[PDB]
């Protein structure tokens, strides 16, 4: 899948920070982006070793360190870092169903988002509302990974269902409309 | 049996150099050691706009009346100006050989520069400038002159820029004749049906009035997108050994070994202790990265692995073009001229012969590799050279894993 993806990107190549055709400015990647990739992977092996070597167990949880006990339940129980955000949406919505919808949604709302693209510039580097907006929706997926990690007790629950309120609000109405209003700054709409 | 270049020089330290033939026709000229590598970029066309005022009328000859004794005998009258040498040549007959002389003595001194001329050659000048980029190996050659040698006096053209021909003065260009043409840096020369102690003795007579008195390598590359022109222009070349360095006959051999681009010119350029050595190639915008990659290639070989086979082809190729002799009057002065203003000597064609002898394919790939192994190139580009690689390939291509 990951060579259908590179596959489906070479016909239209990369796009660049400041969303605009790069056609007139295109260089080699061999000495240029290749470096950089290596130095990159250098920075990454750096990161990852003094993750393993030295702190080793600052990711993990140390309940995994004993046996599995069908009798016995972990106490405090939780998914890993990453699939927190998602956690936080589940125990968020009281429906079990909606729960499992809404988890879903959380991560099939990316791909619905191509089209919710209502502005006449791709790239947010000239667009400093839906900047904010960003970085806003930045925020509270921090914050919905916190919460995963809070037990279930006030206040950390409403904040649960406020956050995931916010979340879906902003990927799905405030952008867009922040897009048209960015239009109608610059006279274009 | 080729007769030997005489050369004497009179007090005013202009070398006198003949070479008699049996040809009843001559071609004599004076060169100059000076050009816009003498320029201070407050002159920078001065050599250029005197070459074209040098015709226009003397003191003694006013205006056409000048032209008109140059047609009168069915004369021919040259000029030319380089980066370093100045030349202004006549072909004519053997026995119009005194007035002749007495013509080239008024154009180097006693010229008249008439301001009424100042405008009218500022026009011609500015109008060929303003059409003279359309000669696309000019403005590549022009572009690799300039990046090879940013900051240095060798990166500015001949012809200046069109501010300072349309900012000139006859005073500036007095002072430019007056700096930049004396007798110790001048030759008078002479192929053909001529007698030396006549032209001698012409040369005392007149012309015995002329008063007597580093560069660096930037490796880089200059580029002018312009996607409209149907046909790319592309020369890489690195730093040249100069006029005096022997290998430079070495280095002519490989390039009579190279002699996929519609066109493939290879050019060994030389100053005073500096030059391009190199290729020029003319091509289509959807071949040019072979084209470079060929050409790489080739250099690489000659410095990796070159055979005695070649070698010999390029030996003789350089050979039957290094003849010269009787070649064309107008060469050989050309010859003569060009030899007393950078060896201070005429180098006959046997010693020639014996550097091109001693020359074998160890000691070719040995300069070639001194020359083209892992050196910076100037590279310039003119036309759709988008394909054209930028400075890491062409850079990784001037070495082989
Ligand atoms: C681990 C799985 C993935 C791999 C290995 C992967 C790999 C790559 C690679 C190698 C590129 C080439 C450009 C670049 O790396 O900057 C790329 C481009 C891209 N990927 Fe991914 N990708 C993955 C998952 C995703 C996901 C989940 C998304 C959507 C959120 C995504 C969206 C994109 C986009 C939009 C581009 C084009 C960006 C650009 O070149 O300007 N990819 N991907």
């Amino acid at each position: 899948l990951a060579i259908v993806h590179l596959l489906f990107l070479h016909e239209t190549g990369s796009n660049n920070p400041t969303g605009l055709n790069s056609d007139a400015d295109k260089i080699p990647f061999h000495p240029y982006y290749t470096i950089k990739d290596i130095l990159g992977i250098l920075i990454m092996f750096l990161i990852l070793m003094t993750l393993v070597l030295f702190f080793p167990d600052m990711l993990g949880d140390p309940d995994n360190y004993m046996p599995a006990n069908p009798l016995n339940t972990p106490p405090h129980i939780k998914p890993e870092w990453y699939f927190l955000f998602a956690y936080a949406i589940l125990r968020s919505i009281p429906n079990k169903l909606g729960g499992v919808l809404a988890l879903i949604l959380s991560i099939l709302i990316l791909a619905l988002m191509p089209f919710l693209h209502t502005s006449k510039q791709r790239s947010l580097m000239f667009r400093p509302i839906t900047q904010i907006l960003y970085w806003i929706l930045v925020a509270n997926l921090l914050i919905l990974t916190w919460i995963g990690g809070q037990p279930v007790e006030h206040p950390f629950i409403i904040i649960g269902q406020l956050a995931s309120i916010s979340y879906f609000s902003i990927i799905l109405i405030l952008m867009p409309i922040s897009g048209i209003i960015e239009d109608k700054m610059l006279k274009l709409y | 049996s080729v007769p030997e270049t005489q050369v004497s020089i009179l007090d005013n330290g202009l070398r006198v150099a003949s070479e008699q033939s049996s040809h009843a026709t001559c071609t004599v000229g004076v060169w100059i050691d000076a050009g816009s590598r003498y320029e201070t970029e407050k002159n920078n066309g001065a050599g250029y706009f005197l070459e074209h005022l040098a015709f226009k009328g003397t003191k003694n000859r006013p205006g056409n009346a000048l032209e008109k004794e140059v047609e009168s005998i069915g004369a021919h009258l040259n000029a030319y100006s380089t980066r370093e040498h100045t030349a202004y040549l006549i072909k004519a007959l053997s026995k119009d050989l005194p007035k002749v002389v007495e013509l080239l003595a008024d154009i180097v001194q006693n010229s008249s520069l008439e301001d009424s001329q100042i405008e009218k050659e500022r026009d011609v000048i500015l109008r060929e400038m303003q059409e003279n980029d359309a000669s696309m190996q000019n403005v590549v050659f022009d572009y690799l002159h300039a990046t090879a040698f940013q900051g240095t006096p060798l990166a500015q053209a001949v012809e200046g820029p069109s501010e300072n021909v349309r900012r000139l003065s006859r005073t500036d260009l007095t002072d430019y004749l007056n700096r930049h043409y004396k007798a110790p840096r001048m030759v008078l020369a002479a192929a053909g049906g001529v007698e030396h102690q006549q032209l001698l003795d012409l040369a005392q007579k007149h012309l015995s009035s002329v008063s007597r008195v580093p560069c660096r390598f930037t490796g880089s590359e200059i580029r002018h997108r312009d996607d409209a022109l149907p046909l790319a222009h592309v020369a890489i070349a690195v730093e040249g050994p100069g006029w005096a360095n022997p290998d430079n006959v070495t280095l002519q051999v490989a390039n009579a070994i190279i002699g996929l681009c519609q066109s493939f010119q290879t050019f060994n350029i030389s100053y005073s202790d500096t030059g391009l050595l190199g290729a020029h190639f003319v091509c289509d915008a959807m071949s040019i990265d072979d084209m470079v990659f060929f050409l790489q290639g080739q250099w690489m070989r000659l410095c990796t692995s070159a055979t005695e086979s070649e070698v010999t082809r390029g030996k003789n190729i350089l050979r039957n073009a290094l003849v010269s002799h009787l070649d064309g009057t107008t060469p050989v002065c050309e010859d003569i001229g060009r030899s007393l203003l950078t060896y201070g000597r005429r180098i006959p064609l046997a010693e020639w012969e014996s550097r091109i002898q001693e020359v074998d394919a160890q000691m070719l790939r040995d300069i070639c590799s001194k020359y083209f192994y892992d050196q910076c190139p100037a590279v310039a580009g003119y036309g759709p050279i988008e394909q054209l690689p930028d400075y890491n390939r062409i850079r990784s291509g001037m070495f082989w894993l």
